[PDB]
């Protein structure tokens, strides 16, 4: 990545201060509460506060990493099929099962969780105080895609999303409109999203306009992320964001190949 | 000096509020003491004070519940202890250690609101600071709007007060100070100005209009605290802020009362 642009929310423990590091030739970001996580050349980099030891990198992660998250006292990488996890564990979050430790195609973190795509199953494991580590019975075969909130979870099966987890703003009662032909999730803190073929949906609580989803948005969008309380999606190569009052600054209104959300700061790789 | 307050204002781009006391001379040094800035965050440790002012310390391990209903953004403590609940003291340190909104708001509402907050100032002769908004609202920062705002000199005034005054006996200031040692929220501000060596217990604040503030009490090794403010606002609502201004501010104070 040519360059990436960290931007939004108070910035408070670093972790939309980028490092020199990790200012180009990165694949991926992923964004907790405290830190931030990079994906260059198959090594993990970080920044922010180490309060939970979040950024005190495993071994295993200095090179061969396919895959990072974050959620908001741990991390987690995926390698050679196994998922990596490091951090905060007060929950269970870092507390890899055996399960989960080959044949991983795709992982997801919530705020104290962490979940595994293994030959289209979900797994999970961490907190399950609203019933968010509890994988339904649907989520067990044929997912494509998933990703973690602070109390619920989503997946991708046939094009169709299934969500779990607490509902009080109905953030997990799916729409008709998001039943089929879904490419991908996020969750929001009270909200959650979808993807359909270039189509944003999004549903749950728009108390602070989280699912007033803006026109340009409505087609044409490659890809989507969720932070607690605002969302961003890309489109052509330009960040849309809306939800808690977030804009997307002119440095992102072209040349974007990728988008991370933190639950607080927002990030965009560039080619 | 004010030539290097005032350099700093142009190296970064900004608008800079300073006071602060040495108490052990009781010499001050000023820059712009009496402008406004929103305070955002740094109200927190004030108002943790006010509420050490007004409850027994035993009043401190009350439980206090709320729902997925109360909380609002900029809350990782809150929304982790949703529906089973806080003591109040540990609702006080979160607002203070993790700047937590939602703990934010718990503490206005246990001291009165906004409102009751200002009444407390005004009681200890604060007749500048004035409190509207919860969170997150009181961030919002709009120049000339005096809504939710201090000068770094009422600011200095109060937290010496609670800090190293007679608005908290003994054992209540030492609660305070705890609360705000050893926060990584600070590590970027006051802490990077001053020597390895010094102890710093601070509150930082960060708002729109690239508003980032720090306050704190700092020890020197051998010396008696000295209380700081340090405000600092931009012209443009989402502008950028640079902890550097805030550290170099702190350098040019320690340099200052050397």
């Amino acid at each position: 990545a040519t360059s990436v642009v960290a931007w939004g929310g108070n910035n408070d423990w670093g972790e939309a201060t980028v490092p020199a590091e990790a200012q180009s030739g990165v694949d991926a970001i992923a964004g907790g509460y405290f830190h931030g996580l990079a994906l260059k050349g198959g090594k993990v980099l970080g920044w922010g506060a180490n309060l939970n030891g979040q950024l005190t990198m495993p071994a295993a992660t200095q090179s061969g990493v396919d895959a990072i998250a974050a959620g908001n006292y741990h991390s987690l990488a995926l390698k050679d099929g196994e998922v990596i996890a490091w951090g905060g564990n007060e929950d269970g979050q870092t507390t890899v099962p055996a399960e989960a430790r080959s044949g991983v195609d795709a992982i997801a973190a919530g705020a104290w969780a962490s979940y595994a795509l293994k030959d289209g199953k979900v797994i999970a494991w961490g907190d399950d105080s609203d019933g968010q580590t509890t994988v339904p019975a649907e989520a067990q075969s044929g997912v494509t895609a998933l990703d973690g909130g602070v109390y619920t979870a989503l997946a991708v099966k046939n094009g169709g999303v299934i969500a779990w987890g607490d509902n009080y703003f109905g953030q997990t009662t799916v729409p008709a409109e998001a039943q089929s032909g879904v490419d991908d999730v996020a969750g929001g803190i009270f909200h959650s999203l979808a993807l359909k073929d270039g189509k944003v949906i999004a549903w749950g609580d728009n108390r602070y306009k989280q699912t007033t989803v803006p026109t340009e948005a409505l087609s044409g969008v490659s890809a989507i992320a969720s932070g607690e309380w605002y969302s961003l999606a890309l489109k052509n190569g330009k960040v849309i964001a809306w939800g808690s009052s977030r804009t997307a600054p002119s440095s992102v209104q072209s040349g974007v190949s990728s988008i991370e959300a933190g639950p607080n700061a927002a990030y965009a790789l560039k080619g | 000096t004010h030539k290097e307050f005032s350099q700093l204002e142009k190296k970064f781009d900004a608008r800079l509020g300073v006071y602060a006391i040495d108490t052990g001379t009781n010499q001050t040094i000023a820059y712009r003491p009496n402008e406004r800035f929103a305070f955002a965050s740094t109200y927190k440790a004030l108002a943790a004070g006010v509420l050490l002012q007004q409850n027994s310390t035993k009043k401190l391990d009350e439980v206090i519940t709320y729902t997925k209903e109360d909380l609002v953004d900029y809350s990782p403590v809150t929304e982790k202890h949703v529906d089973t609940g806080m003591t109040l003291g540990e609702i006080a340190e979160a607002a203070v250690r993790y700047s937590d909104n939602t703990a934010g708001n718990i503490l206005f509402h246990k001291i009165g609101g906004p409102k009751g907050y200002e009444k407390a100032l005004r009681q200890m002769g604060d007749r500048v600071t004035m409190s509207d908004r919860f969170e997150t609202e009181l961030n919002e920062a709009i120049p000339g709007d005096i809504r939710d705002t201090s000068t770094a000199k009422a600011i200095a005034t109060n937290l010496k007060a609670f800090t190293a005054g007679n608005a908290l006996p003994n054992h209540k200031r030492n609660i305070l100070t705890k609360w705000m040692k050893g926060n990584a929220t600070g590590d970027k501000l006051i802490r990077a100005g001053v020597p390895t060596n010094w102890v710093v217990a601070d509150k930082s604040g960060a708002g729109s209009y690239g508003t980032r503030n720090d306050i704190a009490i700092v020890w020197p090794p051998n010396r008696a605290p000295i209380i700081i403010a340090i405000l600092s606002s931009k012209d443009e609502k989402g502008a950028t802020y640079d902890n550097q201004l805030i550290a170099e501010a702190a350098e040019v104070i320690v340099n200052a009362f050397r």
